[PDB]
């Protein structure tokens, strides 16, 4: 397949290899994010408006 | 006592321990069990 101004292979090894065996696939990586949220903060007396 | 000659070849390449529901009896030995060798037999010895 041609991408940009280049010629590259393009292959997925889920069928040739890894098929019907108990080793998982390596390209399914893992992202990691850490959330945060405030529990009981109290806005000052000037931002209490509807 | 497994089979001696296979009739026709299979085509699918799929793991099988997860599909043990479809079959009636299912036995998986690890590698070269020493049990499938011994072969005994009954016999009838002469008729009068």
């Amino acid at each position: 397949v041609v991408v940009g101004d280049r010629l590259v292979f393009l292959e997925a090894l889920e069928k040739r290899v890894y098929q019907a065996t108990q080793v998982p696939y390596p390209l399914v990586g893992n992202l990691d994010v850490t959330f945060v949220m405030p529990l009981g903060v109290f806005k000052p007396a000037a931002d209490r408006y509807a | 006592r497994p089979a001696i000659l296979p009739s026709g070849q299979i085509l699918s390449n799929i793991e099988v321990h997860s599909h043990r529901a479809l079959f009636d009896i299912f036995k998986r030995f690890r590698s070269d069990d020493n049990n499938l060798y011994g072969a005994e037999f009954d016999a009838l010895l002469g008729t009068y």
